Order: C-alpha cells, then structure tokens, then sequence
C-alpha cells in the first residue's frame, strides 16, 4: 500500500545525515520533521514518495550528459 | 518566498511542483519540511540527492547537472506584478539562466563555446541595463553582487583557457545564476 | 568550553597546541577564529583540511585517518578536578577512545580484530560503570546516548561481519568516540 | 618574510569555501574574519602559517596508513 523508498532510502539515508549533523550542527529536530514529513505524506497520500524519487530521478537523468 | 540553496529550487522545487496534481497538500507539507529542514542544516538536500542516486546506481557529475537544471524558472523568484518592466526583468534573468546553462553542452567544442561565451555577454548586459532602468538600497548591492559575480565568471573564462578544467566554469556560471536569481527575489520582496 | 565537531578538535586542536610555543597569542587568534567559523559554518574545518591536503598532493582516507586522531585526549573537555571519581572518568573515556581508534589497524586480520573488539566491549563497560558510579538531568541524558551508540556500534560490528564494509565501523566508531567526549564535557560544564 | 601558504593555499581554498557558504547558508562574517586571522596571526608571528600548514599535515601523515 505505502512507497516502498520509505524503507530502502528514506530511513538509511536520514539516519546517515542525521548523525552527520548531530554531533557537527547539532540540530536535527528539523531534519527528523522532514522524515516525518515523507511519512505523513504517505499517509496523506500512499505511493507519493516513490514518485517523489521518480521525478526526481527523472529529473537528474533528463538534465544528464557526457 | 525566501532565498533557498541551488539544489533545493533547481533539483526539488519542479519535483514538488509536479507532485501538485498528484496531491496538492503532501506536496506543500514536503516542500515546507525540505525547506526548514535546508534552513536547519544547510546543504542538506545536495546530500540526499546525493545519497538517493548513490543507491539507485545512478552515476553523474552533479554540478554539471546542476547547471542544466538551473536553467529553468524558480517560481517563487517570479515576479507576478504585470507592470512591462517587471516582466521583463522576469525574461532577462531567465534568458541569462538559459544561456549559462548551455556551458555543459558547448565547453567541449571551442568554436560553439565563443559563440556562447557571446551570448552570454549579451544577456549580461541587456540583464544589467534592465536591472538599472527598473531602478524607480539592497537592490544596488545585489546589482553590484551581480557584475561582481560577472568579472569573476570572465575571470574563469580565461583561467579555463588557460588550464582547461571545466568545473570551474561550471561552478561560476551556477554561482551567477544563483545571483541572478537573488537579484529577482531581493526586486520581489521589497 | 563548547562541543565542536570532531575534525576541529582531533585535527586542528593538537595543531594549535603545538603553536603555542612559537607563539602564544596567535595560537589563541586562530584557534578562536577556527571555532567561531566553524560554528557560523558546520563542516568548514574539514574542507579546510581536505582542500588543503588536496592541493599538497596528499592522499588519504580521512574518516579513517580521523579515527586514529581521535584517540587523543581533547585537553578543553578533561576535568581538571582532582578527585578520584574525575580523573577515573577521564581514564576511562581515554581508554575507550584509544582503544576505538586500533580498528583501522585491526580490521583487516579477523583474529585480532575480535580481540580488538574484546577490549572494546571491556572498555565500554568500565567508563558505563565509571559514569554511573560519578553520579553524585542532561548527565542522564547523556549518558542513555552513549548507551545508545554503544548498541549502534554492535549493530555495524554484526552488519560488517555480515558485508565487510570497514567504512561504517569506522564512521560508527567515530560517532561513539564523539559521545565519549560528549560525556566528558558535558560532566564539566555543569 | 611571509608564509608561502598564504596565498598558494589560504587565499584559493577560502575563497572556495567563501562562495559554498555565501550561497547557501549565508553568513559568510567569521569565515572571512578566520581568513584575516591567518593574516593577523602572520603579522605577529612572521611564518607561523607555514607552521600550521607543516603541522597539520605532520598530524595526517602520522595517522594515515594502507
């Protein structure tokens, strides 16, 4: 029912930053709300996270050359 | 809207603008958090951008993307106000953005890289002589910011003709951009 | 004094103390101005030092090389007092971090790394014992946070044996010193 | 009289990190007052850059290995 990035890229990629910014920034609340907010937008609307990473991956391949 | 990082208004911001029709309010509870979140932490988006295309095995130069992408318009960065001057501020920021933003597909051909090297000029100053015309404060700093970056992207031109490392270039003419862009923010908000 | 990130202290503090011989005051000069940028901007010291090593031609894997440096002792975060309890508390934070920073000498002999894991567990434990023994509020807090990145390690200890990525133990061994160190100036300035 | 460093490694490098932080996180004050700060500490200690310079790669050289 839910993206399946919520597991395989949400949750790893903000814990890895999360530390990053912890013990340097040392405020994260805002980064943990924006996790939260993936989530909330699942709920909101289930799927929209991996289309999130869609259009975002589309975006980046479109604007990519050699 | 407030001045953002380059990533977040040229790699996300279309991204949220297009999850609109899909649903407007997860794309604006996104879009918010991201913000506040790049607020909180500044190069944050980059580094999930990053890290995103890392895992999918999606392997590219980012700033070279980086600039292709900052060709299009910032929204929020838009003057609405329909007075002509306006407008055209709009339209010469955005000719500015686009010409900059042909670097990556010409630097490689030297005769298609003079020709834009030109166009660029052009749009410089047609820029600057609108900037200055709509002139009816902070805006005089962010002109002169803007041919401060300008000198500095010439500079480049012709270390690069020197050496030939086109990431330089590629940094310069996104750090122009990025002023072009704060140029029409500052014009907006005051 | 304030917590900063670990490539401030580890890196550069050793670095400042050594120049206090030459000179004093402009040892104090560029340490202050190192602590105040680096605040107004996280991460700043490490691009110094990577920028720099970058452009001297020196080639090396910085998270490992800053889990050796962190094994020293951050003098601004050593309690001064002379009770047994402090000093003890000192001791066992030194010796979790120094024996933290043999991994990246360890990991690639698996026999030895075990027993370098051994003396970990041992460590741990010691300072956890020190720590609750010391208390005579955010010291608490403070304290359930190293539990948690104890744990966090032997996580990434169990998902290295399982893959043989030797970067996460690395960054995680880092993460762990870092608290370390977070105890011990959090116990001194209060 | 002066560090070399001052302008094959300081200068460039700063400048660098100048335009990373000025266009995205905005305050650029204590980076360009740390910047001076290599220049002031030169004034009171002619040589003390290159110093730095020595010992920071002194400290990374010692603590790297393969």
């Amino acid at each position: 029912e839910f993206s399946q990035c919520l597991s395989t890229l949400v949750r790893p990629v903000f814990g890895e930053l999360k530390e990053k910014h912890k013990q340097s920034g040392g405020s994260v609340g805002a980064l943990e709300e924006l996790e939260n907010a993936f989530s909330l937008a699942e709920e909101s609307c289930p799927g929209i996270s991996d289309k999130l990473m869609v259009h975002l991956v589309e975006r980046v391949q479109r604007f990519s050359h050699n | 809207t407030s001045m953002v990082s380059m990533p977040l208004y040229a790699v996300m911001y279309p991204v949220f603008n297009e999850l609109e029709r899909v649903n407007l309010s997860a794309a604006q509870t996104l879009r918010a958090a991201f913000i506040k979140a790049e607020k909180e932490n500044p190069g944050l988006t980059q580094d999930i951008i990053m890290k995103i295309l890392e895992k999918k095995s999606v392997e590219v130069n980012f700033t070279e993307s980086l600039l292709r992408m900052a060709a299009d318009d910032v929204e929020e960065y838009m003057i609405e106000r329909p007075e002509p001057e306006f407008q055209d501020l709009n339209e010469k920021a955005r000719a500015l953005k686009q010409i900059l933003s042909k670097i990556p597909d010409e630097i490689n051909d030297r005769v298609r890289f003079l020709q834009t090297i030109k166009d660029i000029a052009s749009a410089i100053k047609e820029l600057l002589d609108t900037v200055n015309n709509v002139f009816k404060r902070a805006l005089e700093h962010q002109k002169k910011e803007f041919v401060k970056y300008s000198k500095s992207f010439s500079d480049t031109l012709k270390t690069y003709f020197k050496d030939g490392k086109a990431i330089n270039v590629f940094v310069s003419a996104n750090r122009l951009i990025h002023q072009t862009n704060l140029i029409l923010q500052t014009f907006k908000t005051v």
